[PDB]
């Protein structure tokens, strides 16, 4: 739901007299009322516009005190007539033009990403190599594949060196997910400043118990800025499951060759393997060592600022008044909604050292059809 | 996202409608409580994943409990009356399937069924 | 449930009334914020149920609490005002007979009390 | 300078037009990307003076390069094609002559030249 | 920022107006350049923060510089010509009577000041 609300504060009060015949016939009070007033939006998750409008006051009271003939009129501590206007504007400033799609151009994290090696292909078939040779040899000893300086320790190795790359990939997918949450990626740029400032002269400060007039000075300032939030795309993620399973392969691996001679090596969990390392192939060779992405709405954010400065002219105000200096502030702020044409991003997910892992897993030299 | 009140009738379509409220709401969990004159109502809804067995697919299990307190009245002392079912599947599998079974399930029980049940027959 | 927004009218009927909401819940507990410039508001509610012991009656105690807190200022040090009631009874006795203990307390106690208890005489 | 993006026309005058875009900037260097789905376009500027020496010339070398790259099919892996161009000049040469040596260099390049040269017709 | 583009106008407000293009910019420092047939004009602004010191009070740094190269002929060698303003005052004083000093200055010198300065004078 749309509000408005406003809100204010008092920034001083004095008092002025006029006496004549000995008498008070007029006390008139005075006030500064700081004021603001906002709009704000309630009970939708969504980000909302917002504007804000504000202004405060600085006075510094005047003094003194003019006598007559049985009457008299005095000003001490008493702030000046002229806030009780107090109508102020910013300065013109220049027009941006298209903030939000230069904005979606620069943010765009697109960017190329590490080569895919030739072996992703076979990534789907390593488990059967490794039963198969592992029961080939049991069977008939170790004197197998001696010819291509093979045997148990390259094995372990390699079966080593795989469930190395599975964690990692493993991890990687672990961080992906959870960067889906919370908004997805932020960004952020900024769109300059703007600064300008100009000269008033002959404001009147008063209008009575005497005149005063004083001096103006204005200073403006604005700045501008955007950001987005680049989400992954619902479906292209890559596969998320948990891994306790390598924990016992490991295990089952410190016992050894000896070990794995005697039951131990009919305790491997194949099966998972197998399942999650072909849905990694498949899911790698779908993409391009990228995740899809596309981005969120568009906002742009723009303060803008100014000082109201006076000093008072003595030149035209009566002796006996003294001092008068006051200034003023004005701030205003934004917040408003902007989208665009519809864009695919592409992120890499692995890179170097990820992929090199088993680019050089040994049991590559032994002819497929012994194995197959 | 079931509702702040829950109806249980009791003897099935026939009549003798509870509602039963709200009470506590934390982790994927939630009980609601009624009490009355001589007995007090109380359901539960539970969900949960299985300790993964480092060759085994990741399940999920649904339940949902009934329960019935009776207060101690003369000599007998206090007791309770439950029942509950639960469900198990795959991460991941079709829901259309799972959710076929289980209608069965609902189907096959009835007064005759419970009659039998409750005589230790098998 | 108590609804979203819980009242309170500082004075008693006729008085100043503030307005509280939901903030998080848990336990069989929730409770209520309230931000000012001089103070905050704090409102609290919680429910318990006594452990089991082989032989003597359970019981179970519902908790309520109200409290403010006055920001410090100066010399002044931060310092809070509170006041709570529970209720303790049985499980299955009848609610009828424990609320009309309660309307006497509530009956009973008045600001001219109030304002006698504060003169610490017994 | 160098704008928000970096057009190229592949196959010459008149042929398929892209849209590179401003990505990275450091140090007197640029560079400008584009995915696409089969492919990848890549263009980067630099440009580098040479320390100064006692008695030598100090000369000045900038470099603008293009590399294209399709992804890999099948069991053929992938491959990238490029071809960047430098000039080299003192730092106080004249620009204009330096300018039409460039010219020269630029239209004696042509398709036929080029079909000749990767021919290996030395 | 202020732009990419920064106008020197030789010999005061007399004319000759000379117009550098971005070249850099590397963490709050920015350089311009422009070459000529016989010389070359670069401009840098720099801002910067001394080393933090235990009791203190920190400084604002404000560098502007302007030099100019002249290419070496006949047998004259190489030389520059170069003039640059720095401005100190304190992180979060009052920004305007830090503009008025310096622009005081800025106005104190002029071509009068230069004739009599060059001369050793002091
Ligand atoms: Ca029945
Ligand atoms: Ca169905």
């Amino acid at each position: 739901m749309a509000r408005i609300r406003n809100r204010s504060s008092i920034a001083s009060s004095g008092m002025s007299t006029f006496y004549l015949f000995g008498t008070p016939i007029v006390n008139e009070e005075i006030i500064v009322r700081n004021t603001e007033w906002c709009s704000d939006v309630i009970g939708n998750p969504g980000d909302n516009p917002l504007d804000i409008h504000k202004q405060e006051w600085t006075i510094k009271p005047l003094s003194g005190q003019i006598i007559f003939g049985s009457g008299t009129y005095r000003s001490l501590q008493c702030p000046p007539e002229y806030c009780r206007g107090a109508s102020l504007s910013h300065l013109s400033l220049p027009s941006q033009s298209g903030l939000g799609t230069t904005a979606l151009a620069r943010t765009n994290p697109s960017r190329p990403a590490f080569n895919l090696p030739a072996f992703i292909g076979e990534l789907r078939d390593l488990p059967r190599m490794f039963k198969i040779a592992g029961d080939t040899m049991l069977r008939k000893g170790a004197n197998a594949f001696l010819s291509y300086q093979f045997g148990w320790k390259p094995l372990i190795s390699d079966i080593s060196k795989a469930l190395d790359f599975s964690a990692t990939v493993r991890t990687r997918s672990d961080e992906w997910h959870r960067l889906y949450s919370n908004g997805g990626l932020k960004r952020r740029i900024n769109l300059g400043v703007d600064i300008e400032q100009k000269k008033e002269n002959d404001v009147v400060l008063h209008s009575s118990n005497g005149f005063v007039v004083a001096s103006h000075t204005v200073i403006t300032v604005r700045k501008t800025w955007a950001t987005v939030r680049w989400r992954p795309d619902a479906g292209s993620l890559p596969p998320i499951t948990k891994s306790s399973s390598e924990k016992h392969a490991r295990a089952l691996l410190g016992l050894g060759v000896g070990g794995l001679i005697e039951g131990a090596w009919q305790l491997m969990p194949w099966s998972w393997m197998v399942d999650w390392f072909g849905n990694v192939g498949t899911f790698l060779q779908a993409s391009n060592n990228t995740i899809g992405a596309s981005p969120g709405l568009v906002n742009i954010m723009t303060t803008t600022t100014t000082n109201h400065q006076f000093s008072v002219k003595r030149d035209l105000s009566d002796g006996w008044i003294k001092g008068g200096d006051c200034s003023a502030t004005v701030t205003s702020k934004a917040r408003s909604q902007s989208s665009g044409p519809t864009i695919t991003a592409s992120i890499p997910n692995l890179s170097g050292r990820q992929l090199s892992i088993l680019g050089a897993l040994g049991i590559q030299r032994v002819p497929r059809h012994l194995l197959r | 996202a079931l509702g702040d009140t829950l109806t249980i009738t009791l003897g099935g379509s026939g009549g003798t409608a509870k509602v039963l409220r709200k009470i506590n709401q934390d982790g994927y969990t939630s009980e609601y409580y009624l009490p009355e004159t001589s007995s007090s109502f109380r359901a539960k809804v539970r969900h949960t994943k299985e300790s993964v067995k480092p060759n085994q697919v990741q399940y999920e299990r649904h339940n949902v409990e009934f329960t019935e307190t009776v207060y101690a009245s003369g000599s007998t002392p206090e007791f309770v009356r439950q029942a509950y079912v639960v469900i198990r599947h795959k991460v991941g599998d079709v829901s259309a399937t799972v959710s076929d079974l289980g209608e069965a399930l609902s189907f096959y029980l009835n007064e005759a069924l419970y009659g039998k049940l409750i005589g230790w027959e098998s």
